[PDB]
């Protein structure tokens, strides 16, 4: 619970430093002058305040990714006794800051000669004794122990010895002093090495990429200068051991001397020497070196200073303005400034592991979760198709297996969207239908409710006006209570439920995305940035949350140089704690004291939602004393990713109580890979049955195709050439209606063609027909209407059929293709209002076609690609150091199992992300993923003999 | 004797009875007292062909429930 | 015998009541001491939540613990 | 000497040989009893694994002793 950006005794006496030392002029000679910035004054810009503030946050910030690298398999180096940097307490880490405090408080000068060190840190560690004299009856007692403890610390800022590695407390404040020079000193390569390989040996390499990166945030927190590093450097390298030089004479090499059994040497640090030709080795050429390329991240690599987004003018101002000095003389907000940043740093790192998101919104419909909300709404509208233990439509069964399917893969915040108003007033309908009993979620020892007789009556009462808003809110007021109610909605959402009844998953189905529907359209608020979720469970099962939060805690860094992101990928993508959030309308507070007191806690998930994504919407009506409760139907593609676990007190029974603490992420890579067909095809064999009745109906009404009429039109019109009519009548039958007739007999007679469907359109309209007066051409059009009823029930015929065959084999859109050959009206007009059945299902298919193919390499191909060949990569080179382990004792078999038991892990995750990958219609490769699994079967034998071996020469030792 | 069917552009079916053999003339005549149209204003058409008097149906090969079709022709005999 | 109820608002209220008695009736007593409904609140009780109808003994309350009240009102 | 050779599985055997023995012909005499291969037999006793060549002089092994070999 202890934070340096959130203790006022650690900040107070902060305060004190600044008031009294930090805070007064220089009353030095040597370069003591007074900094200007943006019109306000700054007495000491190299060692003021922001400085000793940093090298605070730096404590904190070491000893946090010290922490994250024990929580890794890493090794830190050991001091004296068997202690390392994350060994480091909340209680010592208070200690060393408040002393941290002091460590340039007695600076009079910029002077920088041994005599002048002396004395400044003589009064330095004075201050300090004086500032704990003052109040030792607050700290004495309980931040520090005695006077003993006190003396440590103030010995170290006096620093008479010249050791700096001797313990935990004098590493942490001698290299957090030394660290800030980054931002001044000019051979930033130089120095940067430097500061690297010194804190590598005790924290590690990786913590200190993410030291000196978070490092980099905390100087434009504090508006300081951001130091490049330019690989290619061509001025001439600092050796920073002392003030010397590297040397290169006569043949291009770098002066050296050779010692025994060492072949060639160390370099001759030449101190700064005048020489021939000789010439001073360059930046580059350093970087460049054997010693240095194999040692040292930041060979060949490039990291651009200033600041990204701004010309280097630009710049300049950010440098020269008011905040720069604010931080230098305001302590409140100097640390509002750096906590941010810290806190930051801590998101960002997360959002590179994974390939960008782009937008906010929620996603659109496939073809799945279309199909699925028409069910949905036809089971709400027509209550009758429900059984005891499936529900009938269009002679499809669908079984509870089903339902929990469209529980598990559909997008139900989506599905949602696509009911309506209408929609929710079947709720009325479908619990008039139903008079049958939900159950508690446990506690087996509970009244069960008619669910049916309950909203009926509660709509009575309650909803006297029948108003549909008002349902929304009586529907979302049912979901909040009624324990009889939302603990088996959410136990089957979350397939975490036992005992449930087909009635009690069904309505969980349908009421699942009408609740949702019913919070997006109620809540006008605005979406809260933290939201709290309390949960009941065992200290055992928390206890493996709590390691899995860690792995991803520890294995996600901010960067430096080299890219850890695929590891904390993997990491995540294995101890993913967010499916624990989803698939369910989620409740939360915006208030604490609602999971932490109320309702006694000792699990809370504490959901930072700064970006708005995971709309969350309002319930209820919120004040003083109320819930303040929001839903959060968890989007299918954000995730929540821990970024701290803490300890707080405990409950009211006695077990301590975990605040995890989320951030919401947007990824294509947390889109999980369900296979379409689920929701949609059943549905299709739906329509496929509802168009076999209209066929068959249609087949059987009007029917018989008489050839005979045909010939006698065909007979009729030459025979009206000589009947003294029109000279344009004779030509209208003869070349208009005659060839029509002539194809309407080759289609009909020979199977179908689209002969059939030309000839059709080929039919003179009754308008052309009522030009020709009236006559015995009336006697001719009935002659004719008569035939076209014949051509078209034979098309219309063919193409339910030739959709129906689509329907079978899917095709939904070679379906749709036949439903556009059935004809309209003047065309057809002779089938009776089953022309609504047919229309009916056209529509049905126009929206399954609406469908939206998300998709999830969403760019960063070269994200996702690299990231794989790391992970395999890795992965390989983990399997094969296991390949070739040395099994001395019982010790190293165990440690292989357990590592073989996570390499199995891993290897899958490698296969998902192949998978995932993948794209077109053929085989994917695995051809890499199988020479691993390969050797994992090998090694999982090899163990598991040399297991029993060592169990054996146990017990035979032991006898 | 055999049954043939005879149809106008007005829209009416006559029904005759007649023996192979018979003329064109002489069918006309019969079509007289059924449906009182004059011999002399009638265009028999059948197989888009037009049927001359002095033709027997058999000549025309015209069948058993076979359908002709009458055309009035005015201003000529 | 004596009881607490406790609210999110910050302030804790003193009862008197029956280990006898229904929740319907120990709601009505706290309706009585702040003047609110017992339709809008739902009375907790070590993170459990206290059903009306049910006596205390039911749920083995004894004197001097403490309860917690929440506001839980309809939409609208 | 008398001898007993055990494994984990939960069988106690009973062997019988005296004394000089090598692991090389100690291979082929478990062989013999139960009609159960050789090919490769890590001996136990007293914690330690015998290596062939040395004798079961060696390690100074004795009458009615009890040994794990499991392969
Ligand atoms: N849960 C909360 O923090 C808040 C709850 N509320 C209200 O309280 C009522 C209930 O909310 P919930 O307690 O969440 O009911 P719920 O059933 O949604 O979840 C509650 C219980 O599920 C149990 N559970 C078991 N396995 C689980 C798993 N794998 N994942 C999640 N939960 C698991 C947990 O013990 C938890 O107590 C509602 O009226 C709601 O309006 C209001 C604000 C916050």
């Amino acid at each position: 619970g202890f934070s340096l950006y959130t203790d006022d005794t650690v900040k107070a006496a902060a305060q004190y430093a600044y008031d009294n030392y930090l805070g007064k002029p220089y009353t030095g000679s040597v370069e003591s002058a007074p900094a200007n910035f943006g019109g306000r004054m700054v007495y000491r810009q190299h060692h003021g305040l922001s400085h000793t503030l940093r090298t605070m946050a730096y404590a904190e910030l070491i000893v946090e990714e010290a922490r994250k690298a024990k929580l890794r398999g890493e090794t830190l180096g050991k001091f004296k006794d068997g202690r390392t940097i994350a060994d480091v307490t909340p209680q010592e880490l208070k200690k060393i800051m408040i002393a941290q405090a002091f460590f340039v408080a007695g600076r009079d000068d910029e002077a920088s000669d041994a005599k002048n060190y002396q004395k400044y840190h003589e009064q330095s560690r004075d201050a300090f004794l004086k500032y704990v004299k003052d109040n030792e009856s607050t700290l004495i007692p309980d931040v520090f122990k005695d006077q003993e403890d006190v003396n440590f610390y103030a010995r170290v800022i006096e620093d008479k010895s010249h050791d700096w590695e001797s313990t935990p407390a004098h590493v942490l404040i001698n290299q957090g002093h030394m660290v800030d020079l980054v931002r001044v000193k000019q051979p930033p390569e130089s120095f940067l090495q430097r500061y690297f390989s010194s804190m590598q040996r005790w924290i590690g390499s990786q913590a200190t990429e993410a030291v000196f990166g978070i490092q980099r945030q905390f100087f434009h927190a504090t508006y300081e200068v951001v130091a490049g590093f330019d690989s290619d450097n061509k001025e001439p390298h600092l050796v920073v051991s002392g003030l010397g030089r590297y040397v290169i004479g006569e043949d291009g090499q770098p002066i050296r001397e050779a010692p025994k059994k060492g072949q060639k040497e160390g370099d001759l640090k030449v101190f700064p020497q005048t020489y021939k030709n000789e010439r001073l080795m360059r930046v580059d050429e350093f970087l460049k070196l054997p010693e240095i390329q194999n040692t040292f991240p930041g060979s060949g690599k490039h990291l651009q200073g200033g600041m990204p987004g701004m010309n280097e003018m630009d710049y300049w101002n950010r440098l020269n303005s008011l905040n720069r000095a604010r931080c230098e003389n305001d302590v409140d907000f100097c640390l509002k400034q750096l906590q941010t940043a810290h806190d930051k740093a801590k998101i960002e790192p997360i959002k590179q592991a994974f390939q960008s998101s782009k937008g906010k919104e929620r996603r659109q419909p496939n073809v799945d979760e279309i199909a699925a909300a028409r069910i949905i709404q036809q089971i709400l509208a027509n209550p009758d198709c429900i059984h005891d233990d499936h529900v009938l439509i269009n002679g499809q069964k669908l079984e509870q297996q089903f339902f929990r399917d469209l529980l598990a893969k559909c997008e139900m915040a989506v599905v949602g969207s696509l009911l309506n108003d209408t929609d929710i007033g079947n709720i009325d309908t479908l619990m008039r239908h139903e008079k049958d009993t939900e159950f508690h979620s446990t506690n087996p020892e509970a009244v069960p409710v008619k669910i049916g007789e309950y909203w009926i009556n509660d709509q009575r009462i309650n909803n006297s006006s029948g108003n549909i808003t008002q349902k929304k809110h009586d529907l979302i007021f049912l979901m909040q209570n009624d324990a009889w109610y939302f603990s088996r909605v959410n136990a089957i959402a979350q397939n975490r439920d036992k005992g449930s009844t087909f009635k009690e998953v069904l309505i969980t189905t349908l009421m699942t995305p009408l609740t949702s529907k019913a919070l997006v359209d109620t809540s006008q608020a605005k979406p809260p940035t933290r939201l709290f979720r309390g949960l009941n469970l065992s200290e055992e099962f928390t206890k493996g949350l709590i390691d899995q939060a860690n792995a991803m805690i520890a294995n996600t860094t901010e960067r430096l140089f080299t890219d850890h992101s695929p590891e904390a990928f993997k990491q995540i993508k294995l101890n993913d704690l967010s499916k624990m959030s989803g698939r369910t309308n989620a409740s939360t507070t915006t208030e604490i004291k609602l999971v932490k007191e109320t309702w006694d806690s000792n699990v809370i998930f504490e959901m930072l939602d700064p970006d708005g994504l995971l709309h969350s919407k309002q319930v209820g009506r919120h004040g003083e004393g109320t819930e303040s409760e929001f839903s959060v139907y968890l989007p299918e593609d954000v995730a929540l990713v821990p970024v701290k676990v803490t300890l707080d007190g405990k409950t009211q029974k006695g077990e301590n109580r975990y605040v995890f603490t989320f951030v919401a992420v947007k990824s294509p890579d947390f889109t999980p890979r369900h296979e379409s067909g689920y929701a949609v095809e059943p549905f299709l064999r739906m329509q496929a049955a509802k168009l076999a009745e209209v066929k068959s109906s249609i087949e059987k009404a009007q029917r018989a195709p008489d050839l005979e009429t045909i010939f006698n039109l065909q007979n009729e019109v030459e025979a009206v050439q000589y009947s003294h009519l029109s000279t344009g009548y004779k030509n209208f039958l003869k070349n208009t209606v005659g060839p029509v007739l002539e194809n309407s007999l080759s289609g009909l007679m020979e199977s179908d063609t689209d002969t059939l469907s030309k000839a059709l359109a080929a039919f003179p309209s009754d308008t052309q027909w009522s030009a020709f007066n009236f006559e015995e051409a009336r006697q001719a059009k009935r002659q004719m209407d008569a035939i076209k009823q014949m051509v078209g029930n034979k098309v219309v015929l063919d193409a339910l059929t030739q959709c129906q065959d689509a329907l079978e084999k899917q095709n939904i859109a070679g379906a749709l293709d036949a439903l556009k050959k059935i004809p309209s009206e003047k065309e057809m007009g002779t089938i009776r209002r089953e022309l609504r059945e047919q229309i009916q299902s056209a529509r049905q298919e126009l929206e399954s076609l609406q469908r939206a193919v998300v998709t999830p390499v969403v760019t960063d191909e070269k994200k996702v690609r690299e990231r794989y060949d790391a992970l395999i990569e890795n992965t390989s080179k983990k399997i094969t150091e296991l390949e070739t382990g040395k099994l001395p004792n019982l010790d190293a078999v165990k440690k292989g199992i357990s590592n073989l038991s996570n390499l199995k892990q891993e290897v899958t995750v490698l296969r998902n992300e192949k998978i995932r990958m993948h794209v077109g219609t053929d085989k994917v490769d695995f051809s890499d993923v199988e020479k691993l699994e390969q050797q994992i079967q090998v090694i999982d034998t090899k163990l598991a003999d040399a297991y029993l071996l060592e169990v054996t020469k146990q017990i035979s030792a032991l006898e | 004797h055999m049954q043939i069917f005879v149809k106008t552009l007005t829209g009416k079916t006559i029904t005759l009875e007649v023996e192979p053999s018979d003329t064109i003339e002489n069918v006309k005549a019969k079509i007289q007292d059924k449906e009182g149209i004059p011999p002399d204003q009638q265009r028999l058409i059948f197989a888009g062909k037009q049927l001359e008097d002095g033709r027997t149906l058999s000549d025309y090969n015209i069948q058993k429930e076979s359908t002709l079709h009458l055309v009035l022709r005015l201003r000529g005999g």
